[PDB]
């Protein structure tokens, strides 16, 4: 604050320390899922990592 | 009786490849042919399940 010099009104005003806060929640779940049948992954599916891994 | 020349019939054999998601098991032999052995046990029926097939 400020006030001026030589004043009679020697009064004295004082200051605040508020900290604040926010907050980071971890709340999402990103997968990705899939489902071969035996026929599929024997005679379908090629390769495994080109094919099914990597898409 | 049968008489048959070698082109008469055709058999085809195909060994199923075990997926990543199964427990590793055997494989085995019959004939010539191989065989996929497959075991997965089943909490829910507090069992085991073993499955040989081709």
């Amino acid at each position: 604050n400020r006030r001026d010099l030589r004043d009679p009104d020697r009064t004295v005003i004082a200051s605040e320390l508020v900290e604040h806060s926010f907050g980071v929640t971890l709340d999402k779940h990103v997968y990705a899922a899939l489902k071969f049948t035996d026929e599929q992954r024997t005679l379908d599916i090629r390769d495994y990592t080109k094919q099914v891994l990597m898409p | 009786a049968y008489l048959w020349h070698r082109t008469a019939f055709i058999l085809a054999y195909r060994t199923p490849v075990v997926p990543e998601g199964a427990k590793a098991g055997a494989s085995f032999s019959a004939n010539g042919v191989a065989l996929r052995w497959l075991a997965d046990y089943d909490y829910s029926q507090l069992g085991d399940r073993t499955l040989l097939d081709v």
